[PDB]
């Protein structure tokens, strides 16, 4: 029965549960890597003594956090658990293909962890730009193993995207229009469209990097008439959409949380929120070269890409103000999830605003490849994506498990994590303006104070991650079963009890066409 | 330039596909493929919500174009009312299949 | 355009059969006839050992590692010139 | 949200043990590697 | 007993075997490229085709035999297939980009010309023209096959489907012939890179498409399809039209313009 | 049919809190340990 | 160079960098305006018992909060783009120098007249003469005439590197097979430091750049001593 | 006629940050002039301007490589 | 050929509690046990191969 249930699943809830476990684990792997980074930088000089090893640690950190923690938790986990429950569907459209989307990640992850074990690792950065990534500067199997890992993860997410879109379109109640679906469902539907169009271009690109390494093509080698700038274009054409893919399910989750704990039946400006997510999605495709503002492209091009990147702030702003408008006149309940959600709103706004600074190609010359860029994306990604993941996780844990967490411990957890991430990343803004490059194992002596503080910060957040592990344990160890849930009229996920049964909506909902 | 040899669905359809197809002809919809038409939802003229068991989740789109459906369980017995708009639903359970 | 034909009132299988044999395949025949007349082993090109061609950053994972997969010795030199 | 009482309540003593075991599971192995970093480089 | 029209799929081991087969092929290719052995690749390929056989078997069982493919389920699969086709359109787009990138901006190391100095292009009015006529014809013939099926005309469906499959094979041989006869290789810089990797991946797709149409053939021999429910054939037809279209773009882009 | 309800929709047992503590420990612990051992391993080759 | 406990940019040496400093101050003023606004408005929402949980009509307000950010963005775009097009611009250089990136050092070439070229490498920490800066000193510096418009040309002979000098407002990626142009104009003599700003392998942290700006007379004599 | 050369001046044929083509054009233009004027017995010093400009702009290692290839007979540009 | 689609419908709709991937015969079971065996064999082999390549070789 164990095999039949857990290796051979065709059930969206268990598959969701597999994703959350895998995600939580890779998160531990990623977290360790992140501390190694800040150990090396925590006082001046060297600690590892091998600097290729450091670039391996940096490269693995990003791949783990992006592909193996964030994407599986938000799309694979929350997505599989919640989406069918919110549209009253019995499972996903393609329940067997869905299991393969999952079982591709462990081997995808085995290949990546293998790449660090053999030869001298793949110390290229997460961009994997040739020629450093090519067959001279990185002779051996490490880069090729990294390439195949990415193929498996992209196939996983492409097949996943086809499933989510097909389900959300086709498997609603007949009466229900698309503009009657909850915002989280929308956020997943749009994230899947982004994956579908972006991930294949990456696959094309890294396949051409593979053929350069092993079949004597010269797509990116100027000896043959190649151009390393071509790889940059293809990679970022995927890469920018990828960052929006990473936050969009957070935007939805946050809309649900702020609404629930305001005691509102719906968010403010529902159609504005749908509009904002669509516009972000769209503009997310036409801005990629803001990652290439120092490679020597034409000034008119740099001018378009600056101007176009800036517009994105408009629809993003609509969401921010719409969430504040949701709080307006709320019977506000100070749950842990609400605290995570309020954290998100402010820390994402900051992260987004440094985004606007960087959109200026004039300034980007001086800020590109510095710690200012590292501070930007750690605010908007790691105190956005992660804060959204934490708020989602505590809000919906009793639905998945049937047990409650200890609210007080959960609040201690938020407070510790809140200090640590701000202490880690805030000073890095200074390192950047003052000219400290990224991807450096050691810095000029001036940069010591802020690097020291940054690294102490990293340790505080470690204490939060450890405490969270305890928190989960305590909930399972104590077994406080849920009885009653508020606001079920407008939150259909909860309406089948906690945990909901193996098969839900065996008999569909009833909805009138009037 | 003409001949046969290719089965029709009527001849060769089976299982649940067949069930669906036979019920469609008789003008019925046992497997909830079609959006059920609403009544006036007054106490005398409730919405009849069929069900293979003693309860079924109703979603009420109170006013056409509202983006939020109001979800609640309708149980066997006296007509219930939407918490939001008070339109009436009654569980007319059973049997369904032919 | 609309080609030059005239019909769109019934689209039978008959009509698509009429096109398969009346237009589609006869084109394959003419284009085959064309090719079976211009074909005849081309004057093979003179070997200049240019550096942007016959690239070998890493030897192929089959063979002696210096022959491409559909190597044809009559027209594909190695980086040191043609073989016997 | 409302909930029943704990079926298998976890006392303060039990919590303290839980939290200690948890912290040591993260700290001891990382520490061992890090404390011996020099014996790995000097090699 | 359910009262919705969707298919709840039995627990299946093929996703696991598929995922493990993906590990074997990717780690086998690494083994091949570097430590010079094909064992794992051989094994991977084998479990891959074994998985694909059983998984698609069970769909035919589920649909033709158990009857779980209600119209609701069919709608599902239609979207699923179009959505997959789109993802492939974006994949090939990578290779057209790389082509146009390189061809519109020839670098000093090639001579600053396209084609590069040293390269002797194939003539687009010789076999490439024939290759084009073959696939376009195959498009007409599969269309006949579809109309035959819808008018329950068994013999003609099969004939049109045969003419299609044959034309697809003819294409494949002509292309292998031209690959062999080509006076340039994959290693002849960016001209050879863009040429053999794009036409290559397309070539592979023609085989996948032909393999798919052949499955459709034997299924029609065995009376699986009705005059109204025959989605395996529809998907294969669309997949073939996708393949025919990608060829046209390659033919115009790489063969005509970049000669 | 599969077991339903709290403690039963998960692929690990929660019947004994101390067996559970040991497993959580191993699970998260191995994950956090791995990068420390990959680094060490790479330091012991060169 | 950066000094200890620094918060903002290095002090500006060229006019371009001076123009950016001011454009940063403009932009950051707006950033502080908006973060303050969002913070004040959050705390406003959360500090009252008064309620209004029924439906709110949601368009009248959405016009304020799209039109207004649009105007703020134009206010940032205009001065950004002025500066952008200025950084390009018809230059009229007196001199042309080429830097070439390698793993892990920069080589420099002055070839308008004579074939002058040298390698430039990081002084090890163990070979530093007292007062010298850890990780920042080269053995052979890039000597340049001050107050003179110079064309810099950047490329690499191996992997990608990036030639950057913060103080002067410069960063130009070094790409094999590609010749990338920037223009450099110091307003004052001195030493001015930068560092490889693209990941080039294991020694990326240790291949820095020192400009030494002196007047033309002294520049001339130095060139000749380097052949 | 006409010199006082300081360095390569601006050239609107190559207005942008990428000057790879500007090195290359001037490298061909020179050797093209210097072949034409050596075959006719004329003055090689009409070709001088182009030589000054390519030496200014082109890396030593590019020119060095390009020169070895005119020797070797494997130079891809039309001279 | 002939149309034996209706015999197969009956065999696969038989209420014998088997999952669809085993419902055809002993063949299904054989082919299954073989697939699963090659997959698990090769996985173990690939992990070993990894182990071999994680250290160098004089
Ligand atoms: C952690 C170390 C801090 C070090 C500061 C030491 C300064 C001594 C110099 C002693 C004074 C020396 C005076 C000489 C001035 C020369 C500097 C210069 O040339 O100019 C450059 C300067 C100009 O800016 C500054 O003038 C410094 C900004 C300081 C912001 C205050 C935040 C303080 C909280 C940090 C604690 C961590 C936890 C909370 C984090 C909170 C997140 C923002 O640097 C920047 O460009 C920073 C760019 C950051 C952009 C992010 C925007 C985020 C908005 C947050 C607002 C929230 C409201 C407060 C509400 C605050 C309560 C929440
Ligand atoms: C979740 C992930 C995420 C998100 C959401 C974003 C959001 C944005 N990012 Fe960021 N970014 C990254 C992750 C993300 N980014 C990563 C990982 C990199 C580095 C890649 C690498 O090199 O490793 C990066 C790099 C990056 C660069 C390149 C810097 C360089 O390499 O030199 C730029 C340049 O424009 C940029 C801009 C933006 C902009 C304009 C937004 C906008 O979408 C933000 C908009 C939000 C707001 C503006 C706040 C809310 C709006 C209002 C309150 C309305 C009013 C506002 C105004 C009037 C300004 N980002
Ligand atoms: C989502 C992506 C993500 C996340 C979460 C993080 C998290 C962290 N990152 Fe990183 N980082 C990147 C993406 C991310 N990062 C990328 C793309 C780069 C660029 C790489 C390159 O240069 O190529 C980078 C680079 C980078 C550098 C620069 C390296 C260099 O330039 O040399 C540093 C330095 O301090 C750093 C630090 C940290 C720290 C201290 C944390 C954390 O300690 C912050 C705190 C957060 C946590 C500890 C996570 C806890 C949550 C979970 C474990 C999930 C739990 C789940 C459930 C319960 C279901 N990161
Ligand atoms: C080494 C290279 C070799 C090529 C390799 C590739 C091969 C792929 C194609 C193979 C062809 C296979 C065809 C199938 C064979 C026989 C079909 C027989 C069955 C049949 O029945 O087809 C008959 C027609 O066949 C027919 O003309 C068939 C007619 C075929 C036409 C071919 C072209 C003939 C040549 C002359 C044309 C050139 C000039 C035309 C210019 C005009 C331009 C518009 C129809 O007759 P019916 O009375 O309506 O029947 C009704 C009963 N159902
Ligand atoms: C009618 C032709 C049909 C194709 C049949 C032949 C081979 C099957 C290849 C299948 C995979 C497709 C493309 C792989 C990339 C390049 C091969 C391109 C096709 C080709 O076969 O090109 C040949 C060389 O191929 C070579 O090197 C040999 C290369 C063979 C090894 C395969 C390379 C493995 C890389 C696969 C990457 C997988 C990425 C997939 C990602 C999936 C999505 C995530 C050309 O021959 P040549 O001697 O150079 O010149 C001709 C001289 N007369
Ligand atoms: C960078 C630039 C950023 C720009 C930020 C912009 C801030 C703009 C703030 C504007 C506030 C001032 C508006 C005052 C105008 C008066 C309109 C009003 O708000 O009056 C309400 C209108 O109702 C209704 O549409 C529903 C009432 C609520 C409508 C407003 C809701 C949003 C309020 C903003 C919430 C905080 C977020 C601010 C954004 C930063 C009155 O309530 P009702 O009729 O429902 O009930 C009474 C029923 N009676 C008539 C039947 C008896
Ligand atoms: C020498 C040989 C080398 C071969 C190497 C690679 C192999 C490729 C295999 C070729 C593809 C064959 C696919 C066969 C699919 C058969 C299953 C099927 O066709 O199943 C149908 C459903 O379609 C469905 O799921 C839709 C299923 C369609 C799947 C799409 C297949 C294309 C994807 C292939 C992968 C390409 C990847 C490219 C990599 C870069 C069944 O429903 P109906 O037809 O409605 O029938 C029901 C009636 O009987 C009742 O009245
Ligand atoms: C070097 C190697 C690199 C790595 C590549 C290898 C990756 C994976 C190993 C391949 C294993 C393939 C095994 C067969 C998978 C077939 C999936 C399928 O056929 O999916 C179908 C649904 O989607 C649909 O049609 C539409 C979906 C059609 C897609 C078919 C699967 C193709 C997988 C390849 C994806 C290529 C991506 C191309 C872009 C880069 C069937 O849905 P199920 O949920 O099963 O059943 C549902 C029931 O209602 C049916 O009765
Ligand atoms: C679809 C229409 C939408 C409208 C927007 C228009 C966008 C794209 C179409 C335009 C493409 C042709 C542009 C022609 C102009 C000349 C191009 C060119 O020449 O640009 C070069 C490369 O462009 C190149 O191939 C560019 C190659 C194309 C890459 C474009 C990326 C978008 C791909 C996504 C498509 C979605 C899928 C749709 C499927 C049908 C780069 O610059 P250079 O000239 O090398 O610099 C010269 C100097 O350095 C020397 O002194
Ligand atoms: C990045 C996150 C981790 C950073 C924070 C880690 C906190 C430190 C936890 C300490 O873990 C232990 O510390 C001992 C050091 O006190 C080590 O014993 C070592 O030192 C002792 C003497 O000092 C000897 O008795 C032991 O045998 C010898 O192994 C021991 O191995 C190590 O596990
Ligand atoms: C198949 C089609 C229509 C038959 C019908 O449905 O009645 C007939 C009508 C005209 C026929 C064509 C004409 O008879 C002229 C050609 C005669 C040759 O014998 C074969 C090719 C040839 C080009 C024929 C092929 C095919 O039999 C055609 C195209
Ligand atoms: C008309 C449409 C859909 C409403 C509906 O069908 O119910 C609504 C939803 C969100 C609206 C947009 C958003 O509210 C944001 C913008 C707000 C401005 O006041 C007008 C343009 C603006 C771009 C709006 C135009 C239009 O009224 C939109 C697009
Ligand atoms: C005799 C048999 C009848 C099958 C049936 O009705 O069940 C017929 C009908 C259609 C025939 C096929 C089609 O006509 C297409 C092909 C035509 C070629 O002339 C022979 C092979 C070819 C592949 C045929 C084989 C066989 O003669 C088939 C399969
Ligand atoms: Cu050279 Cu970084
Ligand atoms: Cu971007
Ligand atoms: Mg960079
Ligand atoms: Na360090
Ligand atoms: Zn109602």
């Amino acid at each position: 029965m164990f095999i039949n249930r857990w290796l051979f699943s065709t059930n969206h809830k268990d598959i969701g549960t597999l994703y959350l476990l895998f995600g939580a684990w890779a998160g531990m792997v990623g977290t360790a890597l992140s501390l190694l980074i800040r150990a090396e930088l925590g006082q001046p000089g060297t600690l590892l003594g091998d600097d290729q090893i450091y670039n391996v640690v940096v490269t693995a950190h990003a791949f783990v956090m992006i592909f193996f923690m964030v994407m599986p938790i938000m799309i694979g986990g929350f997505g599989n658990w919640l989406v069918p429950l919110m549209i009253g569907a019995p499972d996903m459209a393609f329940p067997r293909m869905n299991n393969m989307s999952f079982w591709l990640l462990p081997p995808s992850f085995l290949l990546l962890l293998a790449s660090s074990m053999v030869e001298a690792g793949a110390g290229t950065g997460w961009t994997v730009y040739p020629p450093l990534a090519g067959n001279l500067a990185h002779a051996g199997a490490s880069v090729d193993l990294t390439i195949f890992s990415l193929h498996l993860a992209g196939v996983s997410s492409i097949l996943g995207a086809i499933n989510f879109i097909t389900t959300i379109i086709n498997m609603k109640p007949p009466a229900m229009s698309q503009y009657q679906t909850p915002l989280f469902v929308w956020s997943v539907m749009i994230t899947a469209v982004l994956l579908l169009l972006s991930l294949p271009v990456l696959a094309a690109g890294i396949t051409m990097l593979l053929t350069d390494r092993n079949l004597n093509t010269t797509f990116f080698d100027p000896a043959g008439g190649g151009d390393p700038i071509l790889y940059q274009h293809l990679f970022w054409f995927f890469g920018h959409p990828e960052v929006y893919i990473l936050i969009l399910p957070g935007f939805g989750m946050i809309s649900h949380i702020v609404t629930y704990y305001s005691g509102k039946k719906e968010p403010f400006g529902y159609m504005g929120m749908v509009w904002a997510m669509m516009s972000i999605g769209f503009l997310g495709f036409i801005v990629w070269a803001h990652h290439m503002f120092t490679v020597g492209m034409d000034v008119d091009t740099r001018a378009y890409f600056t101007s176009a990147t800036m517009i994105i702030a408009i629809p993003t702003g609509v969401k921010v103000f719409s969430w504040l408008a949701t709080l307006h006149g709320g019977n506000i309940k100070w749950s842990p999830a609400m605290m995570w959600a309020l954290g998100f709103i402010f820390l994402f706004t900051v992260g987004g605003l440094t985004g606007i600074v960087l959109a200026n190609s004039s300034l980007d010359i001086v800020l590109h490849d510095t710690y200012y860029v590292v501070a930007h994306f750690h605010y908007v990604l790691s105190m956005g994506a992660v804060f959204a993941i934490m708020g989602g996780f505590v809000h919906w844990f009793p639905l998945f498990s049937g047990y409650t967490l200890n609210d007080t411990w959960a609040k201690i957890h938020f407070a510790i994590m809140f200090v640590g991430v701000n202490m880690t990343f805030f000073p890095q803004h200074f390192l950047g303006l003052s000219g400290m490059p990224r991807r450096y194992s050691d810095y000029p002596d001036a940069y010591t104070m802020w690097n020291t503080i940054s690294s102490m910060g990293s340790f505080i957040s470690l204490t939060a991650v450890m405490l969270m592990v305890f928190i989960i344990w305590e909930a399972f160890a104590s077994k406080r079963e849920v009885l009653t849930v508020d606001l079920t009229t407008t939150n259909l996920e909860w309406l089948n009890g906690c945990p909901p049964p193996y098969h839900t909506f065996e008999e569909p909902t009833y909805v009138n066409l009037k | 330039a003409s001949g046969g040899g290719v089965p029709t669905d009527e001849e060769q359809a089976t299982g649940l596909e067949r069930e669906v197809m036979l019920a469609a002809r008789k003008g019925q919809d046992p497997y909830n493929i079609l959006a059920p038409k609403a009544t006036s939802g007054t106490k005398e003229d409730p919405n009849l919500v069929p069900s293979i068991t003693n309860k079924r989740i109703v979603g009420c789109i109170c006013e056409e174009d509202n983006s939020t459906v109001i979800w609640f369980w309708l149980h066997k017995g006296e007509a219930q009312r939407c918490p939001s708009c008070g339109t009436h639903y009654k569980l007319v359970p059973h049997q369904l299949a032919h | 355009a609309s080609a030059a034909k005239g019909d769109h009132g019934g689209t039978g299988a008959r009509t698509w059969r009429f096109l398969t044999f009346g237009l589609a395949l006869p084109s394959v025949a003419l284009c085959t006839l064309n090719s079976w007349l211009h074909s005849g082993h081309r004057e093979r090109p003179a070997f200049i050992p240019y550096h942007h061609l016959r690239i070998r950053t890493k030897p192929f994972s089959w063979g002696d590692g210096n022959h491409t997969f559909f190597h044809n010795p009559r027209v594909n030199p190695l980086p040191t010139g043609y073989e016997k | 949200i409302t909930a029943k009482p704990a079926k298998t309540p976890t006392s303060p003593k039990e919590q303290a043990i839980g939290l200690s075991v948890t912290f040591l599971s993260f700290l001891l192995p990382a520490g061992w590697v890090l404390y011996h970093l020099d014996n790995y480089k000097k090699s | 007993h359910q009262t919705h029209a969707y298919h709840m799929v039995n627990p299946s081991p093929w996703p696991l075997t598929g995922a493990l087969s993906a590990l074997l092929m990717t780690s086998g290719l690494t083994m091949w490229f570097h430590f010079n052995s094909m064992t794992l690749l051989m094994i991977g390929l084998t479990t891959n085709m074994l998985t694909m056989y059983q998984w698609w078997r069970d769909v035919i069982r589920e649909s033709t035999f158990q009857g779980h493919h209600t119209p609701a389920v069919q709608k599902g699969l239609r979207y699923g297939m179009i959505l997959f086709i789109i993802s492939e359109v974006l994949f090939f787009t990578g290779f057209f980009w790389a082509f146009y990138h390189s061809s519109l901006a020839p670098t000093p190391e090639l001579g600053g010309c396209w084609p590069p100095t040293g390269i002797h292009p194939l003539n687009p009015l010789e076999v490439p023209l024939l290759n084009t006529s073959v696939l376009l014809a195959s498009g007409v013939s599969i269309t006949w096959a579809h109309h035959s099926l819808m008018e329950g005309d068994r013999k003609h469906m099969l004939q049109a489907l045969f003419i299609t499959i044959t034309l697809g094979v003819y294409f494949t041989l002509l292309q292998a012939s031209e690959y062999y006869e080509a006076p340039f290789t994959i290693s002849d810089g960016v001209y050879g890179s863009t040429f053999f990797v794009a036409t290559g991946f397309h070539g592979l797709h023609v085989i996948i498409g032909s393999t798919f149409l052949i499955v459709c053939f034997f299924r029609q021999l065995k009376f699986h399809f009705t005059s109204n429910h025959h989605f395996g054939f529809e998907a294969a037809a669309w997949y073939w039209h996708f393949v025919d279209v990608v060829w046209l773009f390659l033919y115009v882009s790489i063969y005509w313009w970049g000669s | 049919h599969y077991e339903e309800g709290p403690g039963k929709n998960i692929p690990f047992s929660v019947e004994n809190k101390w067996r559970l503590l040991a497993m959580m420990t191993l699970f998260f612990g191995s994950g956090f340990a791995a990068p420390f051992f990959i680094v060490r391993h790479q330091l012991l080759k060169k | 160079m950066a000094y200890p406990m620094q918060l903002g940019f290095q002090d500006a040496t060229s006019p371009i960098m001076e123009e950016l400093l001011h454009f940063h101050d403009h932009t950051l003023m707006i950033v502080f305006l908006i973060s303050s606004l969002v913070l004040y408005i959050i705390s406003l929402m959360l500090t009252t018992k008064l309620t209004h949980t029924s439906t709110m009509d949601a368009q009248e307000v959405e016009t304020i909060w799209t039109i207004l950010p649009a105007i703020i963005l134009i206010l940032i775009a205009l001065p950004s783009l002025r500066i952008l097009y200025m950084m390009d611009e018809i230059n009229n250089p007196s001199l042309t120098v080429k830097t070439m990136g390698h793993q892990w050092y920069w080589s420099y070439e002055y070839t308008d007249y004579e074939d002058l070229s040298f390698d430039s490498y990081m002084i090890p920490t163990s070979e530093l003469k007292p007062g010298e800066l850890r990780l920042l000193e080269v053995d052979n510096r890039v000597v340049l005439p001050m107050e003179m418009t110079i064309r810099m040309l950047v490329s690499s002979e191996d992997v990608l590197h990036s030639w950057a000098v913060p103080s002067l407002g410069l960063k130009t990626d070094a790409i094999p097979g590609r010749l990338n142009q920037t223009t450099l104009m110091s307003s004052r003599p001195g030493l001015y430091y930068g560092q490889c700003s693209e990941i080039c392998g294991s020694n990326h942290s240790f291949m820095p750049i020192v400009l030494e700006l002196v007047p033309l007379k002294y520049f001339e004599k130095w060139s000749a001593s380097m052949l | 006629k006409i010199k006082n050369y300081q360095t390569a001046p601006f050239d609107s044929r190559f207005p942008n940050q990428n000057q790879t083509r500007n090195c290359w054009q001037n490298y061909l233009d020179f050797h093209r002039c210097e072949k034409a004027m050596t075959a006719k017995g004329g003055d090689v010093s009409v070709c001088e301007w182009y030589r000054r400009v390519y030496k200014s702009l082109c890396p030593i290692s590019w020119v060095s490589t390009w020169d070895d290839r005119r020797a070797e007979g494997t130079f891809p540009g039309k001279i | 050929f002939e149309n034996r689609v209706a015999e197969k419908q009956k065999l696969f709709q038989e209420d014998n509690g088997l999952p669809v991937h085993l419902k055809g015969g002993a063949t299904d079971n054989i082919l299954y046990r073989v697939t699963m065996t090659l997959c698990l064999g090769g996985t173990l082999y690939s992990l070993y191969c990894l182990g071999w390549a994680s250290f160098p070789h004089k």
